[PDB]
């Protein structure tokens, strides 16, 4: 009985995963837009805060390479609300 | 032929716990090699898609990679449903 | 004040080490290590390691440290230095804490920044598994060599401690 | 609502523990041809309230203890942990839905040993200290087989989540495929909680650690001890007697699940009334020479059995 | 945040019962009342510790069964348990698990 | 690096000094030695977890298993000293001065 | 008689019924009359956070169906 | 290694965990996989004396992805400026940043 | 101790040492050290007396502290490089910790106070493993990280090792202590040339092991541990005294014996790098080692110290000790100078 039930649970997991796979292309597309938008929001406000600084460049990469580098938490949510910062940092770790 | 029987029946009357322990452990090490279903265990694990199946750029000479998920090419899990 | 939970825990973590590094009676020394071990798990948990965090509780706190308390109660026969060391330790912690929360940069051997631990976390995470879980599972699929050497050391450990304690 | 939710889980435990004392005295009474508490209130239903009040307004001795800090620390640690082991239990919905809930109840369980150890130190008596050490050796010994037996079961479940043991037994109880493990799990839970025939701490004519305690502090060590008896049997029912879960009628699960826990708990009282008491060495040699060899043998059988039958449970 | 509250409430409550337990009976102003090493126990603690460590390596077995190297994973799972049995057989034969002096 | 390292790393330094300054008891030194391995565990896991070094995730477990095995060895020797003198004072381990 | 033991069992039975029944009903009170979402793996959490933003009101249990599509 | 036995016998004992761009279970990439790959391929087969001077660029980026010191310095600068403009009535945060 | 257990315990010490040598991962390098210390303490306790207990307790407290420092260095290196390969360390602070951690393992000064005492509390056979085999594993690691080692840290430890080794041995009368301090002295030569040509560290390691193994072997043959008890050898086994004399001159670096080969080649390599002051100081201070080696020869082979009446009884029994490889070791300890160019096999 355990062998049969465990084998159905493996078929029901594959079906559960294929629903995710069919959805990843849409979720990945949305995240790309969201992350780029959040970066530009910081970029626009980087100019505001530092438009009168002695010798500062706006949007200067700290990498000699020109390759795209995935932003870390500090760069995206740097100047957002604490509730939203807390949600994106420890929200999943703290979810019950 | 007699010594084995004369020894198996001696421990069975004195160490039933150990006789069951070594017997049970002995099956754990032997059966997996004799089982005909051990190969299915591997096939099912390889069939679980933890990762996205990144598509392959089409160059023209690939009559083994389906163009659409429902095309007849590629691996088929018809063995897993019947199992 | 909750977004700085990990840093707050680490300050309690250091204060525990001063607790038993000052070497009070072993009974109180073991207690400080227990409080430090428990808080140490809290730090690891908040970085995403749930198996490793609970491993400390099961193996280190509930395991090893029980034997330390077990041996202390059986081989210990139940000062100015203890207070002076403990007082000295906290003051060093206090200044280090004070100077990292003031200018958010402290340079002792290394260059430590004080913006906040969350600033380095990884934004993207959308997998259907725990990366820590898959790494630990790979002990049997990848770490065949580690298993053999580790197993032979624990097996030898049993033999070795039976010789040491026999006394004849 | 979460804070309301916690209190809806703590107070019932304290009341449930209080009336397990009545049920134990009555059930033991009728197996002994007597009645037990029936005078204080209808059918003794007020007997726990008299005992609770009586203990808490009795002078505590609190003798010249060596530390007097571990004396206060031991009862807090014991009762704090006992209550903490209920937050992940699905009934059918956990208060906290831990992904490694089974691993959390093992971690907390191993910490209960300190409550024993610190009470022995605080007592300031050499005799008490030997009493604690004997109870520590028994507790850690029989918690080795719990870890392995629990691990063997999970090889049929596929994960450490407790709510996934409900899915595993959706067709049949795990008591059937793993009755050998169930036999050794149930006896292990007796030895962990110092229940007869493994009660050597309360084994008068031979020894306990909680002897110097009286009045209120004593009642704390008693509540913690009985709060784990219920919890272990709730754990056993979820592990070997899985109740079917219907999401539209979540109360149906609770009624069936509650019965299976009550019956398992009343089996602790049934066993205590039947058998004599093991000797200390005799219950050590029951673990290191009988349970451990079989637990190891069955753990090998359970790692390989799913592979050789092609019945590996899903990871998620 | 929920688990932290659950721990706080559990241990916070346990402390309130303790203080009132030590102080409520003090409402009654009662008259002032006036006035070794055994080796075999140490080996149990150490023997548990070593086995406990050997268990630590067995805990991730439920996840290891999901790999595509069942031949290698299975071989090591039995290797550890078998050695965990050899540690037991060694102490057993050398009179490790005995309580007679 | 990050604020957490300053405190985790300073914890190792504190315990190390405690290991190198014995007071009276040999036991109190073992705790400091076992304090050092606790800090190394935490620091190891933080580095491994943060950088998503997937296969390294088993490394902290090995550090704990071996470090724990060493402790058992250290406690076994501490017992064999109390057997000889009745106490675990370090000043009794002075026979090999000459 | 043996059935005089039941009243103590029922009260003990009831006290063990409240913790389970309370959690089930309280969860449905906060989650719009549904089960509380279970998020054991990051993908599940990602969708739940997506629901929070998509739902309008900052509530993850408020589902938007086809009616919310143009 | 001192005795390069593994290369002689063609067996992989502990080279699978040496780096973080090596094959991982379920193809889980490390956070700094792209940088580590670039550094390793730059400094391959030219010894460490040349790699110290010829692949410096590829390695500084790698160490930037590991500890993020340059990034945290840059964010500290922006915060100090913004904080200064906050207590001067000269800064108004945007709507979505509140 | 059951004989079978002894072999498996010995075989574990080799496995620990070998794991450090063949491994390419800092984790296994640490496991190799941990496995080695675990399986070596039992042999140090075999006689089960208070001195043996104290020696192991002093030994455990030292190798454990070194292991924690070595693991700490392995982790700092991980933070700054994100890899475990056994090669040049990538953080200078990690390099200092690894260097000192390995120094505590080799007994190099000033982390030396345990070597005279540990070697003096354990039997002669246990000292042999402690002073010959136990140095291969730490030396393997140094041979792989020397490009990143700090020049002044390593040379300073070498300089202090020679001085304290020579000065410590002048005051000694116990053979186990003399070999302990002699060991500290030769360690300076092994590490002094390490920055310049590591191959000469293997030459000095191999020759040191052969000579030390010979000495401990001949002390075990007569069960002699003190200077006086060794002075009776002329009256029991006169041949043994001549063999001792030859080796002590070899250990002292006197031409034309094999023990001159390492010192000779180290001086050559340090000078090519224009290091003239350091080799000259090292060679002069080596005369301190040659002093108490000579003092042994005066009481052992070059004079006939008073005997005892009971010695006449010992003449009626032979040496029933195994003395494995003694004939080969003594010949390679004194008659290898013409073969010096053979050192290229170590490259
Ligand atoms: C090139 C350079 C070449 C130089 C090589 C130097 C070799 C010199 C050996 C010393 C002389 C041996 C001796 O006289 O006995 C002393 C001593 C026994 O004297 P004892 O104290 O009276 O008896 C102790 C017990 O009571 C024993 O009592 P028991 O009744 O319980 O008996 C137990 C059983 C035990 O029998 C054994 O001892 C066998 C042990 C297995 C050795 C491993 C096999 C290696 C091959 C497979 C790989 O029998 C014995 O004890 C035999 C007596 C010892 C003779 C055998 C010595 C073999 C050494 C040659 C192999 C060297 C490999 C390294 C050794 C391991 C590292 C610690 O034996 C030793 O333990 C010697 C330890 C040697 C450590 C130094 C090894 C040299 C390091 C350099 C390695 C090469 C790098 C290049
Ligand atoms: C590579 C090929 C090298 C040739 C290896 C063959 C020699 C080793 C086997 C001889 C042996 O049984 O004892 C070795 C070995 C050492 O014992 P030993 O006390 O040094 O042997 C001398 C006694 O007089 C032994 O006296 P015994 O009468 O009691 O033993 C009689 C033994 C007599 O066999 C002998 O001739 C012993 C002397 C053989 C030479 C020993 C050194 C091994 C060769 C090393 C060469 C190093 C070259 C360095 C060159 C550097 C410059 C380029 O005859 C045999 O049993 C031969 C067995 C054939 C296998 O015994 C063992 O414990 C292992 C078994
Ligand atoms: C406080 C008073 C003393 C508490 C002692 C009891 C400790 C409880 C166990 C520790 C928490 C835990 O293990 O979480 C596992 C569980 C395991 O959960 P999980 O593995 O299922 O993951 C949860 C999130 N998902 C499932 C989505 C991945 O952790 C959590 O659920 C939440 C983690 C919150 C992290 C915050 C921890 C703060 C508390 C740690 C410090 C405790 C100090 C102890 C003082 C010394 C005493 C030992
Ligand atoms: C030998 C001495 C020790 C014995 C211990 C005896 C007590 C342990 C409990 C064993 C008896 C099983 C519990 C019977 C009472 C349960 C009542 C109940 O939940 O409804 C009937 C339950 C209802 O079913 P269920 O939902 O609880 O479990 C069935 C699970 N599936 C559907 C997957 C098979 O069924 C029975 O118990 C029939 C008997
Ligand atoms: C290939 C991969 C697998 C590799 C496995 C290899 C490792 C196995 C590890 C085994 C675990 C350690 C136990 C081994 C020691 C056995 C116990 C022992 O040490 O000997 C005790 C016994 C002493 O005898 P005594 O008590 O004095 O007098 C009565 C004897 N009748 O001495 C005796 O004479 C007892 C007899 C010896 C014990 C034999 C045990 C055999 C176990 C294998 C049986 C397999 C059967 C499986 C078949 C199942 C089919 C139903
Ligand atoms: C001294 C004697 C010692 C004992 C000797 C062995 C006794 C017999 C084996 C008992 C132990 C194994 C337990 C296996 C339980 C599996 C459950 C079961 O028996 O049901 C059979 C099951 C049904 O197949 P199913 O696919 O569900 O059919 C419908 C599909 N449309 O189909 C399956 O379960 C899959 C088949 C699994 C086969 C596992 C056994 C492999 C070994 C081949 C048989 C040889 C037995 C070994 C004998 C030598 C012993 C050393
Ligand atoms: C970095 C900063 C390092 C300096 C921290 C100084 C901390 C010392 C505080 C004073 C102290 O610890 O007590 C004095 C010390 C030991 O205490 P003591 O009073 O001597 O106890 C026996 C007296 N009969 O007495 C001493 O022997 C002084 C020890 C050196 C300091
Ligand atoms: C079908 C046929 C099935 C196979 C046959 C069964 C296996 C044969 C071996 C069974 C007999 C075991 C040996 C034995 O007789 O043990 C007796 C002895 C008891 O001694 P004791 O009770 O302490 O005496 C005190 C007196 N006052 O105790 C001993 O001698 C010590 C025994 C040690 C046992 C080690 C326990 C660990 C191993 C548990 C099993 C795990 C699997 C082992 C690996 C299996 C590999 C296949
Ligand atoms: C008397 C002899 C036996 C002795 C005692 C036996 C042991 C005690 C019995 C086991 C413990 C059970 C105690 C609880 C039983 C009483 C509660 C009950 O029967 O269920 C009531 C339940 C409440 O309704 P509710 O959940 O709020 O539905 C809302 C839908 N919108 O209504 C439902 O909907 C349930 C479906
Ligand atoms: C002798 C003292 C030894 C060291 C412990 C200090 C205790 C007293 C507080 C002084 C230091 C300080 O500034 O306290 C404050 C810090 C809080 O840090 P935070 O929340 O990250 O602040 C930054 C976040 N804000 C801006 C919202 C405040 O407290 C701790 O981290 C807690 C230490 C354990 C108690």
């Amino acid at each position: 009985s355990m062998m049969k039930w465990n084998r159905e649970r493996r078929r029901l997991q594959i079906e559960d995963f294929e629903a995710r796979i069919a959805l990843m292309p849409l979720l990945q597309a949305e995240k790309d837009r969201r992350v780029l938008q959040m970066l530009r929001e910081n970029l626009e406000e980087e100019a505001t805060v530092m438009k009168d600084v002695p010798g500062w460049k706006v949007g200067e990469s700290v990498f000699h390479t020109t390759r795209w580098v995935t932003p870390m938490m500090g760069e995206l949510y740097g100047l957002r609300a604490s509730e939203e910062v807390l949600s994106a940092t420890y929200g999943f770790i703290w979810y019950t | 032929a007699e010594r084995v029987a004369a020894f198996l029946k001696n421990v069975w009357a004195k160490e039933p716990v150990l006789v069951a322990s070594f017997a049970i452990a002995g099956l754990a090490v032997i059966l997996p090699t004799l089982s005909p279903y051990t190969k299915y265990s591997l096939m099912i694990n390889r069939a679980t898609p933890y990762n996205y199946p990144v598509p392959l750029r089409d160059d023209g000479n690939m009559p083994d990679v389906p163009s659409h998920p429902q095309d007849p090419q590629g691996p088929s899990l018809e063995w897993l449903k019947r199992l | 004040m909750m977004l700085y939970i990990v840093f707050i825990l680490s300050v309690i973590f250091v204060m525990g080490f001063v607790g038993f590094s000052s070497k009070p009676s072993p009974i109180y020394g073991g207690l400080g290590l227990i409080v430090s071990g428990g808080v140490g798990c809290g730090i690891v948990l908040n970085f995403g390691g749930s198996f490793l965090g609970l491993m400390v509780f099961l193996i280190y706190l509930g395991g090893m440290m029980v034997v330390f308390g077990y041996t202390t109660a059986m081989a210990t026969e139940q000062n100015k230095a203890v207070l002076g060391a403990f007082v000295t330790g906290l003051l060093m912690e206090f200044f280090m804490v004070y100077y990292v929360l003031k200018d958010k940069e402290v340079e002792v051997v290394f260059e430590f920044n004080g913006l906040g631990d969350w600033v380095i976390y990884d934004t993207g995470d959308s997998g259907f598994f725990s990366e820590e879980a898959m790494g630990i599972a790979a002990l049997y699929s990848y770490g065949t060599w580690l298993v053999i050497v580790t197993g032979w050391s624990l097996l030898i450990g049993v033999v070795v401690i039976m010789e040491i304690t026999r006394g004849n | 609502m979460f804070m309301i939710n916690i209190l809806m889980l703590i107070i019932p435990i304290l009341l449930a523990v209080a009336f397990l004392t009545l049920v134990e005295r009555k059930v033991l009474g009728y197996m002994q041809l007597r009645k037990g508490p029936n005078v204080v209130g209808p059918y003794g239903l007020l007997q726990p309230i008299a005992d609770a009040i009586k203990l808490f307004i009795k002078e505590p001795l609190r003798p010249a203890t060596s530390s007097a800090s571990m004396f206060i620390l031991a009862p807090i640690m014991a009762l704090g942990l006992a209550l903490t082991m209920w937050i992940p239990l699905p009934m059918p919905y956990p208060l906290i839905n831990m992904n490694l809930g089974v691993l959390f109840m093992l971690a907390m369980s191993s910490l209960a040993v300190y409550s024993i150890l610190w009470s022995g130190w605080a007592s300031n008596s050499k005799y008490a200290l030997i009493g604690a050490l004997r109870a520590v050796a028994q507790t850690i010994s029989y918690e080795v087989t719990l870890a392995i037996i629990l691990l063997s079961v999970l090889l049929m479940s596929g994960s450490f989540t407790l709510s996934t043991l409900i899915t595993t037994q959706e067709q049949m109880w795990l008591i059937l495929p793993a009755w050998p493990l169930a036999m050794m799990w149930f006896i292990s839970t007796l030895a962990e909680t110092n229940r007869a025939p493994f009660d050597l701490t309360e084994g008068e004519s031979e020894l306990g650690f909680n002897v110097e305690y009286a009045a209120g502090p004593f009642a704390l060590f008693f509540m913690a001890e009985y709060a784990n008896i219920i919890m272990m049997n709730i754990f056993t029912a979820i592990l070997f007697l899985g109740t079917s879960h219907n999401p539209h009628m979540p109360e149906l699960y609770t009624i069936n699940f509650t019965i299976k826990s009550l019956l398992l708990t009343m089996s602790f009282l049934w066993i205590r009334a039947s058998y004599p008491r093991f000797r200390y060495d005799q219950l050590m040699h029951l673990l290191w020479k009988n349970f451990l060899p079989l637990t190891l043998a069955l753990c090998m059988w359970h790692v390989s059995l799913p592979i050789l039958t092609s019945g590996i449970p899903p990871q998620t | 945040m929920n688990l932290m509250l659950a721990l706080l409430t559990n241990f916070t409550l346990a402390t309130l019962l303790v203080i009132i337990a030590f102080w409520l009976p003090q409402l009654n102003v009662y008259s002032e009342k006036t006035s070794p090493f055994s080796m075999k126990f140490f080996l149990v603690a150490i023997t548990f510790l070593l086995f406990d460590l050997e268990i630590a390596l067995l805990l991730p077995l439920p996840w290891a069964s999901q790999t595509a190297n069942l031949n290698t994973m299975l071989t090591m799972a039995l290797f550890l348990i078998i050695l965990l049995a050899v540690s037991l057989a060694y102490e057993w034969t050398q009179k490790g698990l005995e309580w007679t002096e | 690096m990050s604020m957490v390292y300053m405190n985790i790393m300073m914890a190792f330094t504190v315990s190390l000094v405690g290991l190198l300054m014995y007071r009276s008891h040999l036991m109190s030194s073992l705790l400091c030695l076992e304090g050092m391995m606790l800090s190394l565990f935490v620091m190891a896991a933080l580095t491994i977890l943060n950088s998503h070094f997937t296969l390294a995730s088993m490394m902290p477990i090995i550090l704990l298993v071996f470090a724990a095995c060493e402790a058992a060895l250290g406690l076994s020797l501490l017992v064999m000293v109390s057997n000889t003198y009745g106490t675990d004072y370090v000043q009794n381990l002075n026979l090999l001065q000459c | 008689m043996w059935f005089e033991v039941l009243p103590g069992i029922a009260v003990m039975g009831v006290c063990l019924f409240i913790p389970g029944m309370a959690t089930a009903r309280i969860h449905r009170f906060s989650n719009g009359g549904k089960e509380k979402r279970v998020a054991h793996y990051p993908y599940q959490w990602y969708l739940m956070e997506r629901d929070r933003r998509v739902s309008g009101v900052n509530r993850s249990y408020v589902s938007k169906g086809l009616e919310n599509i143009d | 290694p001192f005795f390069d036995v593994q290369k002689r016998l063609g067996v992989d004992l502990d080279r699978w965990m040496t780096i973080q761009s090596a094959e991982q279970p379920h193809k889980i990439p490390s956070r700094c996989h792209a940088f580590e790959k670039e550094w390793i391929e730059c400094a391959h087969g030219i010894g460490s004396i040349r790699a110290e001077k010829e692949c410096k660029i590829e390695f500084e980026d790698f160490r930037e992805c590991l500890l993020r010191q340059k990034t945290m310095k840059r964010l500290h600068a922006i915060r100090r400026q913004r904080e200064k403009l906050i207590k001067e009535g000269k800064y108004t945060p945007p709507p979505h940043h509140s | 101790m059951n004989p079978i257990i002894f072999i498996i315990i010995l075989l574990t010490i080799m496995l620990g040492t070998i794991i450090v040598m063949i491994s390419s991962h800092w984790l296994l390098v640490w496991i190799g050290f941990e496995m080695n210390m675990l399986a070596i303490i039992p042999i140090m306790m075999k006689n089960h007396n208070p001195r043996a207990t104290e020696a192991s307790t002093k030994y455990f407290l030292t190798q454990s502290t070194a292991s924690m420092l070595l693991m700490m260095a392995v982790i700092i290196n991980l933070m700054f490089s994100g890899q475990w390969t056994v090669m040049k360390l990538f953080n200078p602070m990690a390099s200092m910790l690894m260097t000192m951690a390995l120094a505590m393992k080799l007994g190099m000064a000033p982390f030396h106070f345990w070597v005279p005492e540990v070697t003096q509390g354990i039997p002669l056979s246990s000292g042999l493993i402690l002073l010959t085999w136990q140095k291969l594993a730490p030396m393997s690691v140094l041979y792989q990280i020397f490009p990143s080692i700090n020049l002044n840290l390593i040379l300073t430890l070498s300089v202090l090792s020679i001085l304290i080794g020579g000065w410590g041995g002048l005051n000694q009368t116990q053979l186990r202590k003399i070999m302990a301090y002699s060991s500290i002295a030769h360690m300076g030569w092994m590490t002094a040339v390490l920055p310049y040509n590591p191959t000469m560290t293997l030459l000095n390691l191999i020759i040191y092991i052969i000579m030390t193994s010979t000495m401990f072997t001949m002390f075990m043959a007569n069960s002699t541990t003190t200077t006086l008890s060794l002075s009776h050898t002329w009256n029991k086994t006169p041949i043994m005294t001549v063999l001792i004399l030859a080796t002590l001159l070899s250990m002292g670096g006197l031409p034309p014996l094999s023990g001159f080969m390492p010192k000779w080649m180290i001086i050559q390599e340090m000078t090519k790098n224009n290091s003239i002051i350091l080799p000259t100081f090292m060679a002069i201070t080596a005369l301190l080692n040659l002093y108490f080696y000579m003092r042994l020869t005066y009481s052992t082979t070059l004079t006939m110290f008073p005997s005892t009446n009971n010695m006449k009884m010992k003449w009626q029994f032979p040496l029933m000790k195994k003395m494995t490889f003694l004939p080969t070791m003594v010949v390679l300890s004194t008659m290898m100078l013409p073969l010096t160019p053979m050192l290229s096999v170590l490259e």
